[PDB]
């Protein structure tokens, strides 16, 4: 002998929510700008030699 | 009788006691069942332990 059991309407499961994400783009390396170092080096010598 | 018979096949000593009293079925708390009423009248169902 067993106890009776009637299955009711199923209870609500927790809802899943998708998400679409687009990644950021990496930074770009700064191109190599360059100073005319030798020019200012001759300068302080000339003004000094005077 | 069948429990004592089965116990010997398992190699266990049969149920035995000394003093004035009687043998009966009990619940996990030690409360004995009613001797004159049906198991269907009591709250007993398949898979219970006694």
């Amino acid at each position: 002998m067993k106890r009776g059991f009637a299955r009711p309407t199923p209870e609500k499961p927790p809802v899943i929510k998708p998400e679409n994400i687009v990644l950021s783009t990496p930074l770009s390396i700064p191109p190599p700008e360059g100073k005319p170092w030798w020019l200012i080096v001759v300068g302080v010598v000339v003004v000094g030699l005077l | 009788k069948v429990v004592n018979s089965r116990l010997r096949e398992l190699g266990e000593a049969p149920l035995e006691a000394t003093g004035r009293g009687r043998w009966a079925l009990c619940l996990v708390d030690g409360a004995p069942l009613r001797a004159t009423q049906s198991l269907t009248e009591q709250d007993v169902y398949d898979g219970d332990r006694l």
